[PDB]
């Protein structure tokens, strides 16, 4: 709580990985 | 009849009956039928230390029912 | 080639200790082998053996936590190499302090280090630990 | 020369690897033809079992609402060399993983594979020595342990291998809903026009006493288990014969 | 240091896979320990990943070449060893550049697979 | 990833007669006598079948009403349109009778009465009787009495004919 | 005659054990018959019982050497072949002299095993 008081390239890889995982899960469903 | 009151399930009742029926079969024919009523199953969990622990939750032999 | 027996537990840690990058001083090497021989590393995971050795040689947990009651036997006294080479590590002059030194070191190491190491799940922390252990291979 | 004889020794081992495997092919071509009697005498015991449990339900609604434990009972072989049966079953189980999943696999390979892979869902496994014929008692042992693992279970599902032909071994699933959900559906099939084919069957059970219904439920559940293990054995021997051919050809190429 | 550690880990993985490959060929891939199946799958992905389409072989490969910066070589392989890409198909690593290209190829393969699944399902 | 249900591979389903339909005069009962996932008789036309359920004996002829019977250790008689008789002995199970003219008798064990031996049956009863006297507890006595009931049924079944 | 017969039996058993080893490698020890495993268990003891610590290799081995008499060797192997020592642990035959040393080592093995069991029991 006291931490709250006072206190991009890798994101693209995470975004792509999430999309691929989503597609691989969607195909499983139907 | 009276086995239900003691908690014995129906499936165990059938196993006892089948063993008894196989008992009465002729000695010549007993071999065929008796292979269908010979317990050969167990329940085991791999132990922590590369071993096998048996689980005694269900009986295997009609004598111990 | 052919059930966690003492021979098989201690052998794997022996092999892990055998990895090196630079020659080791006799005192440091003999005392690490002694420890792994007498089962002092049984509770230590194989991956952490090198880290355990590094602390034993280049650090002193007993002094850090103020639990060192030894009189002379400390790993920072490099002159002990020749005393060890004369009397043996299984001699009354040196055996008792060595056992106490390794007994305090094991207890302190397990309590303060291994517990935290086994509790790491963050990717940043996991990667940091991996770098540490690999470095410990190339240090001791 | 040693180098030349190194190859000769290597080929000497290969030449006998074949003989031992060839004898295994003969061993597994006796048991395949011994268990071929089932091919003739199957496909008739489970007729009213279909009505009791045959419900082509969706694969999502039946697992999304896992209010209680779901007890999976995959069938796996004791010995390896069977083929891809165990691997596929694991894939079929991995695809259903849930918070409310409990595993009671069958066979030593099933226990070892499912103990390591999913370690907080596995409970314990059943092992049968392939010495006698797969009988009713073994099935009753599977069911009793399954109930004790999770008595308050939404469903008990058996995942086994169906032997369509000598070269076709598909994966089949017998799903057994617990008493409470089964009697509720049995009550709807009786009163309502829905589930016409089960209307007469359901009303013919509601007329009888409850203990008879409970015995009926357990009895048909055992039969489904008995069919699965019986089929899984026949698929096992058939698959091993095929696999023990692949090893022969690999050892011939070498 | 990161470059050195990653390289050694890759070599160790490939070394073990070679030894397991002897068993695989004779008996079969399904006669192995479940731990050694994970190593095999990771090793196979590494072997596929090491391949690269060169810009000088656009005729023999039929594909545009790639230039992979060393900082992407280290990061991509380091992540693969950790196992964060286990879900990705094996073939996605074949004839590609960095990890980003792997993910894009995986996305296309997933889209094609979904289309095929849709066609099969619609056939019912 | 959807898996087939194990009943899809079975091509002999049960035919139920819609209640709002005309009646048919049937002279044959299609019997299916099964043991441990093995049919001893398959859709075999029989004139009549006699079965012993918990309440009593039922004589099932063609057109019998829909009913489910919980069998008990007892003989089962199957009489063909020839008038020839085949007698089995069952240890338990269920009998499903359909108004369409079919009877599926699934038993845990179904053995021809010829196979059973009366001499073996008699000595076995004596042994269990001694155990029942020395049977340790109530549960053990109940199990022993289950065996005796089956044995006496077998002995009585063979003494009948 | 006893010496000749014992030696031939040992050689035959070793030869057979090597053939059975291929089957143990492919099928596994489980699939061997009752007779075959008895050959395996007896043969392994023969293999280890042939080993002997020499009086000149004490530095290499760290144990005192043994001088086995001719008669002792024949009797010890003869009893082993016919199963007189089937219940003795396998390792009791490793790096020892005559049969007497085998029994002493087995006794020592039993004592240490009992101590380990006692230590485990206290835990
Ligand atoms: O108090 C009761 C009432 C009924 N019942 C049970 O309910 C069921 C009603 O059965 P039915 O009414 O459908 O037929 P039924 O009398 O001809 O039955 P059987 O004797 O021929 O089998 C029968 O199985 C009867 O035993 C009891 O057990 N107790």
């Amino acid at each position: 709580e006291a931490a709250e008081r006072n206190p991009t390239g890798d994101n693209a890889r995470d975004r792509l990985l999430k999309e691929v995982l989503a597609l691989q899960a969607r195909i499983n469903q139907r | 009849s009276s086995w239900r009151d003691h908690g014995i399930s129906y499936l165990k009742y059938l196993n006892v009956c089948t063993e008894t029926l196989h008992s009465t079969v002729k000695e010549s024919r007993r071999a065929k039928y008796e292979r269908w009523s010979k317990p050969c199953y167990t329940a085991q969990r791999p132990d922590g230390a590369g071993g096998q622990e048996t689980i005694d939750k269900v009986p295997i032999h009609t004598k111990d029912y | 080639a052919d059930v966690q027996t003492i021979p098989m537990i201690r052998g794997a840690r022996f092999v892990a200790l055998f990895n090196q990058k630079q020659p080791s001083y006799f005192m440091n090497a003999i005392v690490s082998l002694y420890a792994c021989l007498n089962g002092y590393l049984d509770d230590v995971k194989v991956q952490y053996v090198k880290f355990y050795e590094y602390l034993l040689v280049h650090r002193d947990l007993g002094i850090m936590y103020g639990t060192a009651k030894n009189k002379f036997f400390y790993m920072y006294v490099q002159e002990l190499n020749y005393l060890i080479r004369f009397f043996t590590l299984n001699s009354p002059i040196l055996h008792g302090e060595l056992e106490e030194m390794l007994k305090q070191h094991t207890h302190l190491f397990l309590q303060h280090y291994q517990s935290k190491m086994n509790a790491i799940k963050s990717e940043k922390d996991v990667k940091a630990l991996k770098n540490l252990l690999y470095s410990c291979k190339r240090a001791v | 020369s040693g180098k030349l004889r190194l190859y000769k020794e290597k080929l000497e081992g290969y030449n006998r690897f074949y003989s031992i495997v060839k004898t295994i092919k003969m061993v597994t071509l006796a048991k395949y033809r011994a268990a071929q009697g089932r091919i003739r005498t199957r496909d008739f015991s489970l007729r009213y079992t279909e009505l009791a449990f045959s419900k082509p339900q969706a694969s999502r609604d039946a697992v999304v609402a896992a209010k209680n434990a779901l007890v999976y009972i995959p069938i796996t072989t004791n010995r390896g060399s069977c083929g891809a049966l165990n691997s596929n079953i694991v894939r079929c189980i991995d695809s259903v993983v849930s918070s409310k999943m409990v595993l009671m696999p069958v066979g030593k390979r099933g226990i070892d594979s499912f103990s390591k892979l999913y370690p907080d869902e596995f409970r314990y496994g059943i092992i049968n020595d392939m010495k006698e014929s797969m009988h009713f008692g073994y099935a009753t042992f599977v069911i009793e342990n399954a109930y004790e693992v999770s008595k308050d279970a939404d469903r008990y599902q058996v995942i086994f291998n169906r032997f369509v032909s000598a070269g076709v071994q598909r994966n089949a699933v017998y799903n057994i809903p617990s008493y409470e959900k089964w009697k509720e559906d049995l009550a709807d099939a009786a009163s309502s026009d829905n589930q016409k084919n089960r209307y007469l069957f359901a009303n013919a059970l509601q007329n009888e006493e409850e203990q008879l219904i409970r015995d009926f439920f357990d009895f048909h559940a055992a039969l489904a288990v008995l069919n699965a293990v019986g089929e899984n054995e026949l698929s096992e021997q058939a698959a091993r014969l095929v696999a023990v051919e692949g090893q022969l050809t690999n050892i011939s190429s070498l | 240091v990161d470059h050195y550690n990653v390289a050694q880990d890759v070599v160790q993985m490939l070394t073990k896979y070679r030894e397991l490959q002897d068993i695989i060929a004779v008996l079969g891939i399904d006669e192995l320990s479940e731990e050694d199946k994970l190593i095999v799958d990771r090793a196979r992905k590494l072997v596929k990943f090491l391949s690269q389409p060169f810009q000088v072989a656009e005729v023999f490969t039929g594909m545009t070449g790639h230039y992979v910066q060393l900082d992407d070589t280290i990061d991509s392989f380091s992540g693969l060893l950790m196992g964060t890409y286990d879900q990705v198909p094996e073939m996605a690593f074949y004839m590609v550049g960095g990890i980003n290209s792997v993910l894009e190829k995986a996305k296309k393969m997933a889209e094609e697979a979904a289309e095929l699944e849709k066609m099969r399902r619609a056939r019912v | 990833h959807d898996l087939p249900e194990g009943f899809e591979f079975m091509e002999h389903k049960v035919v139920n007669k819609d209640i709002h339909a005309p009646h048919e005069n049937l002279e044959t009962l299609r019997l299916t006598l099964t043991r441990q996932d093995e049919f001893l008789l398959r859709e075999e036309p029989v004139k009549c079948v006699t079965v012993t359920g918990t309440n009593g004996e039922y004589g099932i002829y063609p057109g019998h009403a829909y009913k489910i019977v919980q069998l008990n250790p007892s003989p089962l008689t199957v009489e063909y349109t020839d008038g020839t008789t085949k007698k089995y002995f069952v240890s338990g199970g269920f009998a499903h009778i359909n108004n369409e003219g079919s009877c599926d008798v699934n038993t845990v064990e179904c053995t021809l009465l010829d196979d059973l031996d009366l001499a073996i049956a008699e000595k076995e009863l004596a042994a269990q009787q001694a155990a029942l006297g020395s049977a340790k507890d109530d549960k053990a006595k109940s199990v022993v009495e289950i065996r005796i009931s089956v044995i006496e049924a077998v002995i009585a079944a063979l003494k009948h004919h």
